[PDB]
């Protein structure tokens, strides 16, 4: 009945020693959403930039726009990866 | 603070935390174990005498013959006739 | 003036409940000393330097084997500040010729003159 | 957490000596292993040294008492055989 | 001994209860035997090890790479097999070990490469106003591995 | 400086380990002076090691020029098209022995700074986090101060 | 002029090459950007330092974020790991936290049970019959 951590949101962890005692054999299957904890599927400049900001929540400053110094030290063919 | 804050007559004030008295301590409970150790010799000073003058002898008499065997360098003709492959050909 | 230090002799006379709190035997004493240079020697004065030379303390948190002689005590209680001082105990015999390079010193102070990598 | 290793008579640095630096890092797949490390050669000469100078202080220690005493039992040998005459 | 329930009578963390040695040894003989027969039976998908090569810990799965900082005295393309693996998981399970893991029981392999140098690395020093400029250039060699496969064994 | 120079990820060219290991460096290409002391390591290279160099890695096909040149040249070119050339002169045989074998163990990737020291393509085997992970859900669904 | 410098425009080159993203005349005037760049190369070589610096405490910031999820704290957990022999280190901790939670989490378990052996071994004071967790290998 001991649970070192509330084994109930992410995965079941049980922990286990080997009977030698050198690796620390740890079990966890994934834990499944259970279908009683759902919801069923439901069936001008400044006042632009007022309105990114209103809308996207962060500041004014990132929409005004930045000078062609700025567009031409931008990577523009950035390395890609996985 | 009257000026330059670490020296002089009117010196800021520094405190010590818990962080330094911890460490003095630490440091306190180092050297007394210091102190158990060297309180214990193996030899009196009497039984000690003259146990490593052979040792010490033979050590100078290396660190002697090492400094009165310093000479230029042997010189050979295959290095001087070596440099002048500098104009070597093919045919 | 700040000069060098003398120390009293009775600094270094152990109390049975030093040899109680230290595991030490004042009947039979250890021949080895391992000496560790744990603080720097700069903001020190020249001779604590020149005595940290003479006992091959450059490095720090490197250990050394000295002798427990009067001398080199003498030395080592010139930089007692700067170093720690720990027996060297020996579990097993020092070293013959054939397990000469199968050895390690563990941090206890022990000197393992048969070193596996293996767990018991 | 270092304190707690030289509680436990590990090396304070897990990088110090046990089984993370001294075994080998890789091995041949045929099973050959592989030449030794540079660090754990110059590392076992160190330990290889340190051992040598265990030893030849040990020896010093030990011939220096007992010709200690073999000088007290000259003396005392002096002591006595001028008892006489 | 008794102290009347208090704010500061009992101490602010709940007193939690350690299982008894025995039933938990028992529970640790289950749990091993099960995730012998996940090891047996094949159930795993795809593992990764975190395996201590030289210089650090690097985490590991198949198909990928790894770019070390030393030449390894070895030809390109020839397999190694890496020891000192730590850590061994799946989906479901892991496996680690105090502090590495039996031979026996995980093999981690792998080939070179590409044996290559960096990019060249400037170290310049400069004090100022004492004519102290140094510059040097510096590349180190380096190579490339390939983890093939993360094999595990059923030895528990 | 990093900031000034590209940077790229640590890849290989086709998977270079995975199935089979193939040699990155097709064509190298010497070009050794005939007379002169700028070649002279290379022609003891010619003499001596580019024939037990050409049978230890046969993917490798080697052009030895041997016209008047003042500066002797090692052209590796490699698989993908990359072409790396650099200079032997003044180099003794030893050398160019290292260089050379140097241009065959690398690979026609670009010599400048990698980001990462590692590329797994599948770095996440048990589900990358995202904020739903570690937490619990509530019974139907419910966020706070909801009713119904 | 008996001898006077003809291969200087290459020492110039050699300098604004690096020189070739600054601002200003930085990027363009000789004096200027033998200054720029001499400090650039200072900050480049004094950067590898805090390179290592910032990407530990980076590193402590997920395994800190990734454990105030699990309810512990990054003390309990590093030093926890240390005292079952699990001598994992910061950057695969961190990796662990991101890419493989179910990993990070059962390192947590267990870091926390060795932290609730020590609780229980530090309060039952005297001789007690020691962890499960708790026991040491000892090599030799
Ligand atoms: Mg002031």
């Amino acid at each position: 009945t001991y649970s070192p951590l509330p084994d109930d949101y992410n995965c079941n962890v049980e922990l286990a020693l080997t009977s030698d005692g050198r690796t620390i054999v740890c079990y966890h299957p994934s834990v499944d959403i259970p279908y009683e904890h759902t919801k069923p599927i439901p069936r001008e400049e400044g006042p632009m930039i007022e309105q990114l900001s209103k809308m996207f929540f962060t500041t004014k400053h990132r929409w005004y726009p930045h000078g062609r110094y700025h567009r031409c030290r931008k990577n523009l063919n950035p390395p890609k990866d996985r | 603070i009257p000026g330059r804050q670490w020296i002089g007559k009117h010196r800021r004030p520094r405190f010590v935390s818990l962080r330094a008295k911890q460490n003095m301590i630490r440091r306190l409970e180092i050297e007394a174990e210091n102190h158990y150790w060297l309180s214990m010799p193996y030899m009196t000073r009497e039984q000690e005498r003259g146990h490593a003058a052979v040792r010490r002898r033979e050590a100078f008499e290396a660190i002697k013959a090492a400094a009165t065997s310093k000479f230029p360098p042997h010189r050979f003709i295959a290095d001087q006739l070596d440099h002048l492959n500098v104009t070597k050909k093919w045919s | 003036k700040f000069t060098r230090s003398r120390i009293p002799e009775k600094v270094f006379q152990a109390s049975p409940e030093d040899h109680e709190k230290y595991g030490g035997d004042p009947q039979n004493p250890h021949k080895l000393h391992i000496v560790t240079r744990i603080k720097s020697t700069r903001r020190r004065p020249y001779w604590e330097k020149d005595i940290i030379k003479m006992l091959g303390l450059e490095k720090a948190h490197t250990p050394q084997v000295h002798k427990n002689i009067p001398s080199v005590n003498a030395k080592l209680k010139v930089v007692k500040h700067l170093i720690r001082i720990k027996p060297l105990k020996l579990p097993q015999g020092l070293p013959a010729e054939e397990n000469m390079s199968n050895t390690c010193l563990k941090s206890t102070g022990e000197l393992v003159v048969q070193w596996h990598l293996k767990p018991v | 957490g270092g304190q707690w290793r030289l509680q436990q008579g590990l090396a304070a640095n897990p990088s110090g000596y046990g089984p993370l630096t001294e075994l080998p890092d890789w091995s041949y797949a045929d099973g050959r292993p592989a030449p030794p490390m540079k660090g754990q050669l110059r590392r076992k000469a160190e330990r290889e040294t340190f051992a040598r100078r265990v030893v030849l202080l040990s020896q010093e220690m030990d011939a220096g008492l007992q010709a200690w005493q073999l000088r007290q039992q000259k003396l005392q040998e002096e002591q006595r055989k001028q008892e006489n005459a | 001994g008794y102290v009347p329930k208090t704010s500061l009578s009992s101490p602010p963390w709940p007193e939690v209860v350690l299982p008894d040695p025995v039933e938990e040894t028992r529970h640790h003989a289950e749990v091993v035997k099960k995730v012998n027969e996940m090891i047996v039976t094949g159930q795993y998908g795809r593992l990764f090890a975190v395996v201590h090569f030289a210089s650090r810990q690097w985490k590991v799965t198949s198909e990928d790479l790894i770019l070390i900082g030393n030449e390894l005295d070895l030809a390109c393309g020839e397999r190694i097999r890496l020891e000192k693996v730590l850590l061994v998981g799946a989906d479901n399970f892991t496996l680690l070990g105090k502090p590495l893991l039996g031979k026996d029981l995980v093999r981690v392999e792998a080939t070179v490469i590409e044996k290559t140098e960096s990019w060249p690395r400037i170290i310049m020093r400069f004090r100022k106003r004492k004519n102290f400029k140094k510059k040097r250039i510096v590349t180190t060699p380096q190579t490339v591995l390939r983890i093939n496969s993360i094999e595990i064994a059923p030895c528990l | 400086t990093a900031r000034g120079t590209p940077s790229r990820f640590l890849a290989s060219v086709l998977h270079n380990g995975l199935g089979r290991y193939v040699q990155q460096l097709q064509r190298l290409s010497f070009s050794v002076s005939r007379d002169g002391a700028s070649s002279r390591g290379a022609r003891e290279f010619v003499e001596r090691e580019v024939i037990d160099f050409a049978r230890r890695n046969p993917g490798v096909v080697i052009y030895v020029n041997s016209r008047p040149c003042c500066v002797p040249r090692v052209v590796a070119e490699y698989l993908n098209g990359a072409v790396r050339e650099e200079s032997i002169h003044c180099k003794s045989v030893e050398e160019i022995s290292t260089l050379v074998q140097k241009l065959a163990d690398q690979s026609g990737l670009d010599v400048i700074r990698i980001r990462k020291p590692f590329h797994t393509d599948n770095p996440s085997i048990q589900g990358q986090w995202h904020p739903f992970t570690n937490k619990p859900t509530t019974f139907r669904g419910l966020r706070p101060r909801e009713v119904q | 002029l008996r001898n006077r410098v003809t291969d200087r425009y290459f020492r110039i080159q050699e300098v604004l090459k690096h020189a070739r993203h600054f601002r200003g005349r930085k990027n363009r005037c000789y004096r200027l950007a033998v200054r720029t760049v001499i400090r650039a190369f200072v900050k480049c070589t004094k950067a590898r330092y805090l390179k290592k610096k910032n990407m530990r405490t980076l590193w402590i910031n997920r395994i800190t974020a990734a454990s105030q999820e699990h309810g512990l704290k990054y003390p309990a957990l590093i030093g926890n790991l240390v005292k079952c022999q699990v001598e994992l280190n910061r950057k695969v901790l961190a990796d662990l936290a991101i890419y493989e939670p179910k990993t990070f989490k059962s390192l947590a378990a267990l870091a926390s049970r060795r932290r609730h052996e020590g609780f229980a071994a530090a309060l039952g004071d005297g001789k007690e019959p020691e962890g499960i967790f708790s026991r040491v290998v000892q090599y030799h």
